[PDB]
């Protein structure tokens, strides 16, 4: 996925490093679990940054791309695995790559 | 290799003039040279090659006669003097610890 | 400093007792800076020869 | 041929190779000592460091792991080589040391432009050409490229 963010058209009143040195970080939820409760059993990929809005994914197959150790065990847990392991933060640009 | 090769000669010229890449922006117009404004970020380097090249006149005439003895002395000093700073390399899991949180 | 030249084990004369002399010397040499590659050989071998003179 | 760029590279190549063997004498601060001491018997005006510094085997603060003898007189003899590479650089350089042609020459830059390749390999090449552990996979030989 190749997500798109604000050029400069926004971000240039909040600038305090208040977690500006954050990027964006991604989860997978469970559809148990929503505000209306009405269908689910499936997982979202879910991608959130601090101003913009949350974004999700459905992953009916139950495993894609789930590797076998990718590279050779470096702890930076950052957030989680899944972050360290298959995420990329191009912060010049702005864009966000994850797989 | 192209990228390489116009920041080195437009760095070459730029050595010993500043005012013959000054008059080629002007005459020519292309958006090749555009690594001339700092805000191209290959600029930065670029400010390094010809301070090399700047350095590169600067013994011209002047040979170097250093010998075994000296260069090491050298090295075990450049050794030294980068040992000198080593409480500078421990701040990092901070902006992890930010992440954490916010996740 | 003298031992070795008024005290010989043989004669000083002797042919096979120089010949010896000679193997065993280059043997120390190369050994020498063999052991100490970050010396300079030339420093050492020019700073002897010009003792020797 | 600009003889700049000659000469350039030539200072830029030197400057790696006292890096490198700095390094080394950075990691193990024997390999310098060592000598030293022995140098201090042939040539008596040779300053020698804190003996203090020789025995913790440091340079400053931090007291380095000691190192057995085939890896101290390994890497001397291969700085040996390194300082042989830069007397030689040192000798070639020494025998080595307008628009319309600037205008002449971006033109002719212009030639095979489509020339689709990443070129990450001069400095990189080199730099990794002298540096420790140059040749196993990650972390089996300590001898450089």
């Amino acid at each position: 996925i190749q997500v798109n963010y604000s050029s400069e058209v926004k971000e240039n009143s909040v600038d305090s490093d208040d977690k500006a040195k954050v990027p964006p970080l991604i989860r997978i939820v469970s559809g148990l679990e929503l505000s209306d409760t009405k269908q689910k059993g499936k997982k979202f990929l879910v991608i959130a940054y601090e101003p913009f809005e949350n974004i999700a994914i459905e992953l009916p197959p139950n495993e894609i791309l789930f590797s076998e150790n990718n590279d050779m065990d470096n702890n930076n847990d950052g957030v989680d695995e899944l972050n360290k392991k298959c995420t990329f933060w191009d912060a010049i640009s702005k864009l966000y790559y994850v797989q | 290799r192209r990228d390489m090769e116009v920041i080195k000669l437009t760095a070459r010229y730029y050595a010993k003039d500043k005012s013959i890449v000054e008059q080629m922006i002007s005459k020519d117009g292309e958006a090749r040279l555009n690594f001339m404004n700092s805000s191209h970020p290959l600029h930065k380097t670029f400010t390094d090659f010809v301070a090399q090249y700047k350095r590169v006149y600067s013994f011209t005439g002047q040979e170097i006669k250093k010998s075994k003895r000296t260069i090491l002395d050298n090295c075990f000093e450049r050794t030294q003097y980068w040992e000198f700073e080593k409480d500078k390399d421990r701040e990092h899991d901070k902006l992890v610890e930010l992440c954490k949180i916010q996740f | 400093d003298e031992k070795y030249l008024l005290t010989p084990p043989m004669d000083r004369k002797n042919d096979r007792y120089m010949a010896f002399l000679l193997k065993l010397s280059k043997y120390v040499e190369t050994f020498f800076f063999k052991s100490y590659a970050l010396l300079d050989a030339a420093a050492v071998e020019n700073l002897i020869k010009s003792d020797f003179e | 041929m600009n003889l700049l760029e000659t000469r350039r590279s030539l200072l830029e190549e030197m400057e790696i190779i006292e890096n490198a063997i700095a390094e080394r004498i950075q990691r193990n601060p024997e390999l310098y000592y060592h000598y030293i001491q022995e140098s201090s018997k042939v040539f008596p005006d040779t300053k020698l460091p804190r003996s203090s510094l020789i025995a913790e085997n440091k340079i400053y603060k931090f007291k380095k792991v000691k190192r057995k003898r085939k890896q101290i007189i390994l890497q001397q003899h291969e700085i040996n080589i390194f300082l042989r590479d830069y007397q030689e650089k040192q000798q070639t350089f020494n025998k080595i040391n307008f628009e319309r042609k600037l205008q002449q020459l971006e033109k002719e830059l212009k030639n095979e432009d489509e020339n689709f390749e990443l070129d990450i390999n001069s400095k990189k090449d080199k730099y990794a050409l002298f540096s420790s552990s140059s040749d196993p996979s990650r972390r089996t030989n300590i001898l450089s490229d």
